[PDB]
């Protein structure tokens, strides 16, 4: 499922 | 199943009769009764010593839907004007519907007041109140 | 995205809803916004006052 | 007047919300009953001038994505007319009067009167703050100025006051025709963190209590009544749920129009005419 | 099907007429009547011995929506001021709507009181009460 | 679980008994009591100085559904007519249903009034009121 | 469609005016009127022989929401204290809203009582009652 | 959170105590008080000149569910019969439940009346009313 | 939007103040006022000729939730016992909440009665009634 | 106390149901109004000591299959608190009292007293059946024994009585704190035969009428009120339907706790101290 | 204040639940009405210091799995404002007062006074336990200390007392502005064993009865009212069902703010000025 509601940085 | 050991009278169980005709569309009958019970007091205690009966009083009040025929006015039991002076006393009987057996008799009824209400969303209502000389039952 | 820009957002920077990798178009009522007049740091958008 | 409770609430809530959030000890007082960690986390995240997160306010059905971390959604509800006047006459006036206003002002000397200047023509003066004039003081109002006798009052030559007054539109007669309406608006604090939703509820209740004293809803929007819903997931099928607790704010207010009367009568005249039959 | 053997009057069945005009928008009529029935008592028993009629009394009360024309004041039957002193007695007839046949007549009506209520979510209501000399029916 | 340390009487917990027979279908009993407490006042203060008891009074009122048999009239406790003059005083006992133990006794009851209501959608109701000489409990 | 042949007054149809100003936010007006109608009786019949008018009386009662300005106290029509002694009689007009035409005039009104109720979930209410010398209508 | 700066008493916050025992299952207590305030008037103005206190009066009324034990009759505070003449005055205390601190004392209570109602779908109810000599609070 | 041309007072708009302190948790205030207006009649007409004011009377009644502190008894405005004889008259002000401007003053208040009700599902209620010498407003 | 209406009903119904079913003329009286064949078939199948079928009682949601021929399912329902005491004081006691009990006992002579022995310490004696003692009889209670003077009573030296009494827990003071609750339990007689469901309804109504006189629901669980549902298929998609007619039994009862008071005061003492100012 | 009934209930229930469960005879008294085996199994499993199972309490919508053997789920519900004050004035104060507190303390001699020391500045003293001072005793309060004359009281030189008092925030005037709200919270004892759900219901009712006497809900959260739901499967499609019986706790409480007043007046002054007209 796509991460729309809570959005976090890319790992790098 | 039908048991006698407990039974209560209900609106359907009881006929109201006047001069040997049943009163159609009678809505209620209310019988009231008073003895004038007066307590006896004396110097020496605050307690009642005795009670005495001094004056009997009672009334029967009947509410009825005003029929187009055989009203209390048409039956002659009610009075609208001076002809009240020419109505003899009448006896009103309350009678068991099943057995045709008299439950209570009101003797010597005499009219106190007579009402009619004409209203726009309702059936017209008669109401009448009689003073009576005595009441009795026989068994 | 769309944001109303106010004195607080000028001083503090608009916290963007999305994790923007890059901008393909940026504009305002006055027209296009040129790259000397905006910056992104830490997923905050800073604008010329 | 005609009124719009939703736009009133948006206009009133937004500045009050900002001014509480920029003031740490207010939040520290509002949240005194919450768990210590809930309180400190909320105060760290959303509160003070350095706050990196932010709350937001707006109407429902926008076309864009909102700040679902903390957002007050305003949502216009039902209403019904409740009380009517005979002839629908809510009031009558000899001079068309506008909104009520409060303005700060200072006295100045002019021609041995003190005067206060106001930004707009004074339709009616309700109160000069902290002053009650005697007849000797020769209080007069003219245009957008209030004027006040200097002779005995020289110590007050620079006195600072607040004027409560109301505008005039024009010199005309009429009837204020209308009725009273009781109307509902819903407000919900959306957050994907349940403890943030609970804190936004507390802050909103504080704001509404503070709002009850404002001139806007003292003169109009009277009898604020609050109801509260359950906390529940508003949206349930993202990567996370979004929670909120609704509150319903109910107000009683007047809807009315200025029916101006052009007819004026300025002289009766009498005549006798003779009937010879 | 229409049967006479049972029928009651209803708000739709009955016209109210004054001076040969029907009273529009009448909401109720209430007729009340009293004979002063007094019981006779004596030394020697607590029982009533007899009842006697001593004083006839009665009133007719009418409630009506206040029309813009042909009010009781405009019809002249009511009085607002001293002109009450110049109103002769009037007879009020309650009449069967189908047969146009008089159900009851109130004779010699004379106004006791007159009310108007002006209220913001309602139609305005007239109410009037008359004392009358007698009532009668004819058949 | 059944506890004595708290318990209240209820309609099911209490028998009403007259002459050692339980009264069937009794709907309510109301006991009322008054002592005539009079306050003493004097010149020199507005305060009451004392209270004195001057006149005891009390009544027991019972409502009952009118059974087809063993009415208060059939039991003889009520009176419809002059035979009220021949009824001796009776004692009415209110008794714990579980223990058969007397809760309160009303002594020397004497009838004030007796009513019956006949109505079309209801069971017929008796109601009776007695004056009594005293009340007591024993334990 | 708008018809005159039937029409009733309603809360929206009627202005209340005092001294040529309409009374804003008036909630009700109640006009009451009495003539003292006394029946004549004599030896020889129980019937009333005649009715006579003996004493005119009437009141106008007005309920109103207490405005912040132009109250009955601010307008001067009501009185809170001894200044009641300095209020001349006033005439209260009830006027058709459409035609501006007087429906009924109450002449010589004089205040009996004045009430204000302050309550926590409600708008404040004024209520006032006047005795008046006469009422009239003109057409 | 618990604040003193605002707090109201509630049914759960307050004990009722008589002779140092709490009254179980008390449903209400009503305290009433009157001073006989009489206004002074004179020739020369319609205004009251002064008010004077002339006669203190007050009552405490208590409603309670009739327990199977420790009734007011079993506790001895109530009286059913002549033994009312042998009951000394008692003091009724209303006490804060948390602090055990007296809120108000009614001194010199003396019974006016005592009621019990026995009814078929309800718990039995005691009710009692006392006149008292004075009331006070201490802090 | 906020308009002065129409506005009504409401429970939230109005402070109640006594001795310069606001009364917390006041639930209602009711002010009542009477002038004794008496109509003049004479031989020669049934009409009233005149009305005269003869006796001013008025009361202020306040209902309040009984706080744990600063009750009317703790504030000293109420009296439970003989200390009513030592309370001077007090002035009760009703004040606009926004402008802090006096709406109406009740002068010379003096207590008629004082009530407290303790009940099991409710907050405790104070109620007090004062007679007052006069009322006034200033603008 | 705290109470459990469902477990009370199960404990009370099961023995009563058994004792009716083992007694043919009781069923013959209960079912007198039913059709003759319905009555005789029920009495043949379920009734008397030789009955090959059996009825059963238990709570809802078991993990096993039940006797769907005839089974009373007990099903705990709603409730609400209805009446509260001032201070929540339901009662007060000087001696911690247990449940009410009734026990059969016989008199015996001991040291020229008659005594009745009871299985438990008597906290309070409510009634010795069919005896009212005079002061001369020197009635005394001690521990778990009731004692009664022999001298005038020798004819009763072996008299048989029932004692109604209540236990004591301990000698301590306290307040019974609590409130009244009105609570519902549903009971349904399941059968795949509709005439069996109708007979189980009749038997259950008889049992509840008989139960109204029991000490358990005279002292607690007062004001039993009955409501009845339609007869309907409870389960509809087996090889046959299962029918039942619900009844709802509503009770009013007290929930309370013994708040013991340790504080006791056994002497006041007075002192005068002198103020020299 | 602003209040949070859910967090109050969590904070109050958790310690009380622990202290009952660590105390076997309390459970043995609470469950006296249940079936013997139900009682003994519950007491063996969850009760006493050696209990291998445990109960748990927390709010609804956690992201992790809970102890579905026995768990009290707390669930904030509806509310509405019910009663308002005139001017919304809930109270007024001359000195900003904090929460009510009760603290144990001991007397000590100091300079021929007895004193009790308290952890915080005393804004108001409500009660010194078991003492009523006379005027001769010269009772005075100062800062965070209560002080009491030694001369006649030497026997009490080490007397142990409880002080009931309330904090002060600061010396300022204001109005407590607010209103009363009636608010609901639901609590449910989840268990996959139905007999555990029924016992958790009994324990919770006991806890709430005990809670009614606490200062927290004596001063705030007044008029606790309880309603009870049916026992039902909360979740039905695992390898087993999860059961619970809801209870609704309703409270009446005040929502309010401290509106401080900065205005103070400390002298009137009078002047006569002459009008020569």
């Amino acid at each position: 499922k796509r991460e729309d509601v809570i959005v976090l940085q890319d790992p790098y | 199943a039908s048991e006698a050991k407990q039974t209560v009278h209900t609106g359907n169980t009881v006929l109201l009769m006047i001069k040997g005709k049943p009163v159609g569309r009678a809505q209620s009958a209310s019988g009231q009764r008073e003895y004038g019970t007066t307590g006896v007091y004396e110097i020496g205690s605050i307690m009642p010593q005795e009670h005495v009966y001094l004056r009997y009083e009672g009334t029967i009040t009947v509410e009825r839907l005003r029929m187009k025929k055989e009203n209390f006015a048409d039956l002659g039991y009610a009075s609208l004007g001076e002809e009240i002076l020419k109505k003899d006393i009448i006896d009103i009987l309350v009678v068991d519907n099943l057995t045709k057996q008299v439950i209570i008799s009101y003797h010597g009824c005499s009219a106190n007041n007579y009402n009619e209400t004409w209203q726009t969303n309702e059936i017209v209502t008669e109401e009448i109140e009689f003073s009576y000389l005595t009441a009795s039952d026989k068994a | 995205m769309i944001y109303f820009v106010n004195k607080d957002r000028i001083k503090k920077g608009i916290p963007l809803y999305y994790d923007v990798k890059e901008i393909t178009y940026i504009a305002t009522q006055d027209g296009t916004v040129y790259e000397e007049d905006y910056e992104i740091k830490n997923n905050r958008l800073y604008l010329n006052e | 007047a005609i009124t719009s409770v939703d736009s009133y609430l948006l206009s009133e809530i937004k500045p009050r919300l900002n001014t509480v959030l920029e003031n740490c000890y207010i939040i520290d007082e509002v949240l005194k009953d919450f768990d210590y960690q809930t309180r400190e986390s909320f105060k760290e995240a959303f509160c003070g001038k350095n706050a990196q997160h932010e709350v937001t306010v707006g109407f429902n059905f926008p076309k864009f994505k909102n700040n679902y971390e903390a957002h007050y959604l305003i949502q216009l509800g039902q209403g019904q007319e409740t009380k009517n006047s005979l002839g629908s006459i809510q009031s009558s006036y000899f001079e068309a009067t506008g909104d009520t206003l409060v303005e700060s002002s200072t006295a100045i000397r002019e021609d041995d009167k003190l005067v206060f200047t106001v930004s707009k023509p004074i339709g009616e003066l309700i109160k000069v703050e902290d002053i009650e004039f005697a007849k000797y003081d020769n209080l007069q109002v003219e245009g957008n100025k209030v004027s006040f006798k200097y002779q005995t009052n020289e110590d007050y030559e620079n006195y600072n006051a607040n004027i409560i007054f109301t505008e005039k539109k024009n010199d005309s007669k009429g009837l204020v025709k209308g009725f009273t309406v009781e109307e509902q608006v819903t407000v919900v604090g959306l957050s994907f963190n349940v403890d943030v939703a609970r804190c936004l509820d507390a802050v909103l209740k504080m704001i509404l209590i503070s709002m009850r004293d404002s001139i806007e809803e003292q003169q109009t929007f009277q009898l604020q009544n609050l109801s509260f819903g359950d906390i529940a997931p508003i949206i349930e099928d993202g990567d996370s749920m979004i929670f909120g607790r609704p509150t319903i704010i109910k107000y009683t207010s007047s809807l009315d129009l200025d029916y101006t009367i052009t007819q004026d009568i300025n002289k009766l005249t009498f005549k006798e005419r003779k009937d010879w039959k």
